[PDB]
């Protein structure tokens, strides 16, 4: 549970499953509720499922369609964190990583939904016909 | 060469605010007594709360900016109103009170005769009751009235429910997390070397008190000193004790409940005659234990105010009763204690120049805490003598503005804001939201 | 160790103009860790933009940053009086942080020629054993100017010091002084002393001399 | 709000040890705020020296171990204070030193980048001049106009230490006056000038006040 | 956003992603609520997620298992809109298209869940054994 | 001009203006509030 957050990105890939589990599902679960303080234990968990499906759309509309890790045809731009491969996984941490990509984060997002699954699935339709 | 790849569940979070729920340990529900304090539908606590220590991590905390406090403060307030809603409203108690002096200590209790409406709407009822001087005010034999009638309305708390504080774990919903600072010495500000995460916070007893933190969490090793702005005398100073201080607060009046009938269906609990010791409420503090702590505490202030300086203590300056006295609840009754005897001392650099001590306490059944107008709560009478023993775990302190800063400084008991009471237990906690989505460059591409 | 290069070292721009000051780092900075500071003369430097485009709260919208690879540029539209001063670019990308050459933003106005005056050494000064000839440049635009010392139609090396006033608050002009420090013995050995100045304003050669 | 008040002007001789202090007003603690010491060479750019962050002192490879940064947190009588020391003082250390800090609480702020950061708050600054010289009184000389229009002024040479205040007719003449900044002569003495532009009688005068040497000497100006 | 609804089906395939996005997720999002008019801002968004998962079941139980476009082994019956290929995409619009298929809509649905993923996955189990 | 059923006189006729019409409505009585006390806690505002 977040144990590798201080560790390097290379080491942070092993416990990846643990974060997926605990984060995904959270039910206490208690049926009882009352007019006040029942709406308080509701408003919190309702926002949980709204924030969740928000994330899931990206997983589907992108080249993943599945959880954990999945890859894509988007080439990594040099202008986006020009680096050494061992300088990323072995020498650097995720929090330290997301810090720099903050400018290019929205750009990459476009490459996943538009450049791929919009143009890839259409490409697939043209390649599955023959 | 590489290609972008989506990683799901990466350890990345941002500081944020959400709506937190409670946890009752699933035992408080078996304590029953018709919804004690909070626990009614309250989330039972996971029998095995999880605490995961995060290595190679340093996070900066601020307890004064903590949002869990504001939620908890508003929680107790919202909790208070929901308890008073189904109960019996005392609205037609504003009837004239003909009072006289009780049979010593300048007649603190008033025996009052008055007219009251029965179950029937025809004939009234001539009955007498017993109110404290603080609950009544004369208007111009001796004629009195309810003290809250000119300010607001009033309602009686139900005898079934109890105000007994029970441990409450604040937990976060899915997508959120709660951080815990595991360091022994933490003032609530600065970086935290060792940080662990929990789904639920530790056991927190919502004990509402003034000038004394009761039934709280002990510090580690040295006693802790916390202040929002220290050099600023306008900001209160929170202290965390190492060893708990034995305190006794009793109600040396053995009472009875009238349970008068103002029907149909409603029954009010009046305070009957006192059978037993004729005494005023009192608070005991052992002279040896308080002093020992004082000697240890006064040295911590000199880690700031300088190696050598004169620190004098004094009782409350003045203001509302809630500010000037120690306000709390024991056995259902609300005590207001005179702390002037403890705060009378003068200390040297390391020292200050009998077997027991006592503190005069005042009792008030009709209260408006948190500066509430429009709603006044009447504390119902309790059968027999009430005795309670609690731990004194910390204080609320203020520094004088008169300076002469380079000469000496004097400290007096604080009060007011109850958020500080919650900041005492929540200093090591803060709320952050988890951001699972992440992208990384790799060769795998796709077919 | 990063080296930051700013261009130009100084520039002349008017009110309402759009000013662009670029900067280049010895390497490529990604994550866009770059800062731009403003410093008015005689005052501590103030932070304007961090992360190259991220403007600090309280700064007017007229300021705009841009960050791409090795090349960085700060854009200021609708130039105003309070904006004039010296600007620096800084990288906190890696340990330690390094600043740029600095860029002096200087008020633009019609080119103004100085009025040159030369003052012969005072009598009481001659008795001290030294003689200092002072060439004066009154209000002039821009700050960049030349002052050379000719003794009997011969240049002088060393023993020369010049002084420059800050750009005037209203006239937006500069004033320049020149100090020639020589002894008494060498002073009696020569006859005519000349101060040669050349400036964008004059449109004529200027030399002020005295036959003592 | 945030106010950084540094120590007074320090003039020290080579080989000695210097101590400057930075009082940080408005700062709750140095735990949530990183403190960076930055100096500025005269007529030159800014240079990062070192920092203290999370109560850990650190400095650049130029100054390793030779520069010592110490700080104490918020106390009951004064705001948080930091101090910077440079031993084995030399003539190249004459830069103007600034005490700076930055808010580190925001973990995703662009202000900081793992120890290396920008500087949000700037102090008043403290000038340190390293030179072997003793205080002396100013020599004042008049500059007489020969004859377009006319120009006259007074010349102040060889004073120490700075500054000196030069006036005209005891502050009566405030217009058209340009007082040139003091120039550091090769002799280690300062010299400056104050000139006034005159058209075409009034018989002006110079008011010079040098406080360190306690010399308020005033000189007149007569045309030849 | 619906811009090609008037345009032909062939042109309507380019902006397909836009409709998927905006339709999918709708959070204002406001936590505050009250006993009356709080239940009104609830009843609407609760019906949103109920109608949503209703659609998602079809995407999964059919031969898609992924969003946007996916294909299937169901042959197009002549009795179902016997037409020209250029008469569909190039000359006709979706609203005009769904108008005619209304009779055969329920029939086709059966071919996707039964004839395919019931018989296809079982076929896959028999083909993945060897 | 809008109407549900126009030839029908039982149906109201809704009209939409082009230019807005200035209208002034005032209360040419300068009043005071009594704020009488019908407690406990309640206060009614009478017209003085
Ligand atoms: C809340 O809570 C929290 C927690 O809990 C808290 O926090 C806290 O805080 C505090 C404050 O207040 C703190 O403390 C502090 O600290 C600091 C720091 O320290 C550190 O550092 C240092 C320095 O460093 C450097 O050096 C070194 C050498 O050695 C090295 O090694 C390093 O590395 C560095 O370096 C770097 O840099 C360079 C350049 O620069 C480069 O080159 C390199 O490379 C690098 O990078 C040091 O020194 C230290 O050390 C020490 O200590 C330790 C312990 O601590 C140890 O371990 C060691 O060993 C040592 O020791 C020693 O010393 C000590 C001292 O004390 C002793 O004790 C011992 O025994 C021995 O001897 C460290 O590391 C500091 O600085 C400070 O100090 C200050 O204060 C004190 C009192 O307290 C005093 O005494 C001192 O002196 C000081 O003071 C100063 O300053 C001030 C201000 O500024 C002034 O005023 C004064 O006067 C002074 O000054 C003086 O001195 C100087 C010198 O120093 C000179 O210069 C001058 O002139 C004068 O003379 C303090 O201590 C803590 O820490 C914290 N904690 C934690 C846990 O973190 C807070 O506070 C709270 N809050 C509230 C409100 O309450
Ligand atoms: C938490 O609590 C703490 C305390 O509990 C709070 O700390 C308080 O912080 C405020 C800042 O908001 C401080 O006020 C500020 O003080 C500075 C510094 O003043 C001191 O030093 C001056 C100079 O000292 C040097 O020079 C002399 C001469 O050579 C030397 O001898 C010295 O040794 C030093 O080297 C000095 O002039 C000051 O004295 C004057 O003021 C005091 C205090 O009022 C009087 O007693 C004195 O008699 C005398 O009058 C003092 O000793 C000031 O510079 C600040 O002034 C700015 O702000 C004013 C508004 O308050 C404003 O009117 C001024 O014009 C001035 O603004 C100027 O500077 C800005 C920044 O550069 C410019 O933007 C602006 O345009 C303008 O140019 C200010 O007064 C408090 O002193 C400090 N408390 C204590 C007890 O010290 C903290 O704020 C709290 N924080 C939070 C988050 O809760
Ligand atoms: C919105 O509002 C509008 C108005 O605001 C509403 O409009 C109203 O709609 C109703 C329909 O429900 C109309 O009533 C119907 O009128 C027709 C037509 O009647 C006219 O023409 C007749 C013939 O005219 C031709 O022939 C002569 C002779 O050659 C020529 O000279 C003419 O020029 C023509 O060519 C004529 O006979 C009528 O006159 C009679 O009626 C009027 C009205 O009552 C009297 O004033 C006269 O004195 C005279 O008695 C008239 O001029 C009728 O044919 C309808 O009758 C049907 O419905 C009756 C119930 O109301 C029912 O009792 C009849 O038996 C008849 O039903 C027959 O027809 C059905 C359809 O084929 C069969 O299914 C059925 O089995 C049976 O065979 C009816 O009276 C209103 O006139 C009209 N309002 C106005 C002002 O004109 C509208 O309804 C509203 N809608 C909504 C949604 O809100
Ligand atoms: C607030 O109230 C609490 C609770 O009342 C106080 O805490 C209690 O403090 C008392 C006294 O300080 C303490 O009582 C003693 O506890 C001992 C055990 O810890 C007992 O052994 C002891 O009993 C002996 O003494 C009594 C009185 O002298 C006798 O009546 C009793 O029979 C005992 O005598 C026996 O033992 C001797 C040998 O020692 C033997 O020779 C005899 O034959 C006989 O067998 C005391 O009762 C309580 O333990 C404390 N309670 C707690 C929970 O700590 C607190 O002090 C109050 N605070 C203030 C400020 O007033
Ligand atoms: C700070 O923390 C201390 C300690 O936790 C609190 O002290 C508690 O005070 C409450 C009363 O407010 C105590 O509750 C009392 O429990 C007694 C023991 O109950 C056990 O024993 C009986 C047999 O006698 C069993 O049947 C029962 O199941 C339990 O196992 C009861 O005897 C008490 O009832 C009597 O007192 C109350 C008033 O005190 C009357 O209303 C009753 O009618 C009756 O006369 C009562 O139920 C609790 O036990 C105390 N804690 C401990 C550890 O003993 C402080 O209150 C707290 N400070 C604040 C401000 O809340
Ligand atoms: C790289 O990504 C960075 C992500 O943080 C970018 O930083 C952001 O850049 C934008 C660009 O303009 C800034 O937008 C301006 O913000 C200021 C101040 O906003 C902050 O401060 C206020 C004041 O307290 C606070 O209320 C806000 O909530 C903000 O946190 C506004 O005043 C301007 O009008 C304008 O909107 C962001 O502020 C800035 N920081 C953030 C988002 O934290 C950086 O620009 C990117 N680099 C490039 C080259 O684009
Ligand atoms: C206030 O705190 C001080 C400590 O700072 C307390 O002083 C304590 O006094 C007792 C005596 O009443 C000391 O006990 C003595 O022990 C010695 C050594 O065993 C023995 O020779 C004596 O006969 C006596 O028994 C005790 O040691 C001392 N505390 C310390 C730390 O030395 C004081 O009691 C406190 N205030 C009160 C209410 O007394
Ligand atoms: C602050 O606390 C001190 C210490 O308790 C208080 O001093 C106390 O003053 C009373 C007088 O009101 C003393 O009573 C006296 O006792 C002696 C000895 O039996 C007797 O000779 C006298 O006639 C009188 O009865 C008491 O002893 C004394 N405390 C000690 C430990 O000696 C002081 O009054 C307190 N100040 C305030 C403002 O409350
Ligand atoms: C408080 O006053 C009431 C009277 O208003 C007392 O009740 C009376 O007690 C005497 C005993 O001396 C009886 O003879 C009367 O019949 C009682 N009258 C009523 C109306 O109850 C009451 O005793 C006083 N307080 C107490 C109980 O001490
Ligand atoms: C709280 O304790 C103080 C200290 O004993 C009390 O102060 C006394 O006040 C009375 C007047 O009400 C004086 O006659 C006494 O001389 C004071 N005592 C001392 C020791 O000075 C105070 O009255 C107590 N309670 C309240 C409500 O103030
Ligand atoms: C009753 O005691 C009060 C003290 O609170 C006193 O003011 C009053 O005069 C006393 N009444 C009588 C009748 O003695």
């Amino acid at each position: 549970f977040l144990g590798a957050a201080g560790s390097t990105m290379g080491a942070a890939s092993m416990t990846l499953t643990v974060q997926a589990r605990n984060l995904l599902s959270g039910n206490p679960d208690w049926l009882p509720d009352m007019t006040v303080w029942g709406i308080k234990q509701l408003q919190a968990r309702v926002l949980a499922v709204e924030r969740y499906l928000r994330d899931q759309q990206l997983l589907g509309i992108w080249g993943c369609s599945g959880k954990l890790i999945c890859c894509t045809n988007v080439p990594w731009n040099s202008s986006w964190s020009n680096r050494n491969l061992s300088e990323i996984w072995d020498n650097m941490t995720w929090l330290q990583w997301d810090k720099e990509i903050s400018n290019y984060t929205q750009i990459i997002y476009g490459l996943l939904e538009e450049s791929q699954n919009q143009q890839e699935k259409n490409e697939q339709d043209l390649l599955a016909l023959d | 060469n590489l290609w972008v790849t989506v990683y799901y569940g990466v350890p990345v979070w941002k500081d944020a605010e959400t709506t937190l729920f409670c946890a009752s340990d699933a035992k408080a529900y078996e304590t029953e007594k018709h919804n004690v304090w909070a626990t009614h539908a309250c989330v039972p606590t996971d029998p095995n709360p999880q605490e995961i220590h995060l290595e190679n991590v340093t996070e900066e905390f601020n307890m004064w900016k903590n949002n869990m406090v504001e939620q908890m403060h508003t929680d107790i307030i919202s909790l208070w109103d929901q308890s008073l809603k189904p109960c019996v409203k005392l609205t037609p108690l504003c009837v004239t009170l003909q009072c006289t002096n009780v049979t010593d200590m300048r007649g603190e209790l008033k025996n009052c005769s008055f007219n009251m409406t029965t179950e029937l709407r025809d004939k009234k009822q001539k009955v007498y009751s017993l109110f404290y001087r603080l609950d009544v005010v004369q208007i111009n034999n001796k004629e009195y009235r309810l003290i809250n009638c000119n300010t607001s309305a009033i309602t009686q708390a139900c005898p079934k429910v109890s105000f007994e504080p029970i441990p409450i774990h604040y937990c976060a919903p899915a997508g959120f997390a709660i951080l815990k600072c595991k360091d022994k010495k933490f003032n609530g500000t600065g970086p935290c070397p060792s940080v662990s995460t929990v789904q639920c916070t530790h056991g927190i007893k919502p004990v509402v008190s003034t000038q004394l933190l009761l039934n709280g969490s002990l510090a580690e090793e040295e006693v802790m000193i916390r202040s929002e702005n220290i050099t600023n005398n306008a900001k209160n100073i929170l202290v965390q004790f190492n060893t708990p201080v034995q305190i006794n607060c009793t109600r040396p009046n053995n009472n009875t409940r009238k349970s008068i009938r103002i029907g149909p269906g409603q029954a009010f609990y009046a305070t009957g005659d006192i059978i037993g010791d004729i005494r005023q409420a009192h608070c005991n503090v052992s002279k040896a234990t308080w002093n020992e702590t004082l000697g240890k505490v006064v040295k911590q202030l000199r880690k700031h105010f300088g190696n050598n300086t004169i620190i004098r203590f004094a009782n409350s300056s003045g203001g509302d009763l809630e500010v000037t006295t120690h306000s709390f609840n024991c056995g259902g009754e609300f005590f207001y204690c005179n702390t002037s005897g403890l705060f009378n001392s003068t200390w040297i650099s390391n020292t200050s120049v009998n077997d027991s001590i006592t503190l005069p306490c005042r009792i008030k059944q009709i209260i408006n805490m948190w500066q509430r107008i429009g709603q006044a709560m009447y504390a119902p009478p309790i059968q027999g003598v009430i005795r309670c023993v609690s731990n004194i775990t910390g204080l609320i302190l203020t520094r004088d503005g008169g300076s002469t800063n380079s000469t000496t400084e004097t400290f007096r008991p604080g009060g007011g804001d109850m958020r500080d009471n919650w900041r005492s237990e929540l200093y090591k906690y803060k709320v952050v939201k988890i951001e699972p989505l992440g992208v990384a460059p790799t060769r795998c591409k796709r077919r | 160790d990063i080296q930051m290069t700013q261009s130009p070292s100084t520039l002349s721009a008017s009110i309402g103009d759009t000013v662009r000051i670029s900067c280049r780092a010895s390497q490529s900075i990604t994550g866009n860790w770059v800062a731009w500071y403003q410093q008015r003369p005689g005052k501590a430097p103030r932070l304007l933009i961090y992360r190259g485009a991220a403007l600090l709260g309280g700064v007017p919208s007229r300021f705009s940053g841009s960050a791409a690879g090795t090349d960085f540029t700060l854009t200021i539209g609708n130039l105003q009086a309070e904006d004039f001063g010296t600007f620096y670019c800084q990288q906190y990308d890696t340990y330690p942080g390094t600043f740029g050459q600095g860029t002096k933003v200087e008020v633009k106005r019609t080119v103004a020629a100085p009025s040159v005056f030369i003052f012969p050494p005072s009598d009481e000064q001659l008795k001290s054993g030294t003689a200092s000839v002072v060439c004066l440049l009154n209000n002039f635009y821009p700050r960049e100017a030349k002052v050379q010392w000719k003794v009997d139609n011969a240049l002088q090396s060393g023993n020369s010091q010049e002084s420059v006033t800050e750009q005037d608050s209203k006239d937006s002009t500069y004033s320049l002084s020149s100090t020639l420090t020589l002894s008494k013995a060498d002073y009696e050995k020569h006859k005519v002393y000349a101060c040669e100045v050349t400036h964008q304003g004059l449109s004529s050669p200027v030399t002020k001399s005295f036959n003592r | 709000q945030i106010h950084l008040v540094q120590s007074g002007t320090e003039v020290k001789k080579p080989g000695s040890s210097v101590t400057v202090s930075c009082k940080a007003y408005g700062v709750n603690t140095f735990g949530l705020y990183a403190v960076n010491w930055v100096r500025q060479a005269p007529g030159q750019s800014l240079e990062y020296i070192g920092q203290i962050w999370r109560w850990k002192s650190s400095a650049s490879h130029h100054f390793r171990g030779r520069v010592l940064i110490s700080a104490v947190d918020l106390t009951g009588s004064s705001p948080p204070i930091s101090s910077l020391e440079i031993k084995n003082l030399t003539s190249d250390d004459t830069a103007v030193y600034f005490c700076t800090t930055t808010s580190t609480y925001d973990k995703w702020s662009g202000l900081h980048h793992d120890g290396v950061m920008a500087f949000s708050s700037w102090g008043q600054g403290t000038l340190i001049s390293v030179s072997a010289a003793s205080t002396k009184g100013p020599s004042v000389f008049p500059l007489a106009p020969s004859s377009g229009t006319a120009a006259l002024g007074c010349l102040v040479k060889d004073y120490f230490p700075e500054p000196v205040t030069v006036s005209w007719n005891s502050g009566a003449l405030t217009s058209g006056v340009h007082t040139f900044p003091a120039v550091l002569q090769s002799s280690g003495l300062y010299s400056l000038s104050s000139v006034v532009t005159v058209p075409s009688t009034q018989t002006y005068i110079c008011n010079v006040n040098h406080k360190p040497s306690n010399t308020k000497v005033d000189k007149k100006v007569e045309p030849k």
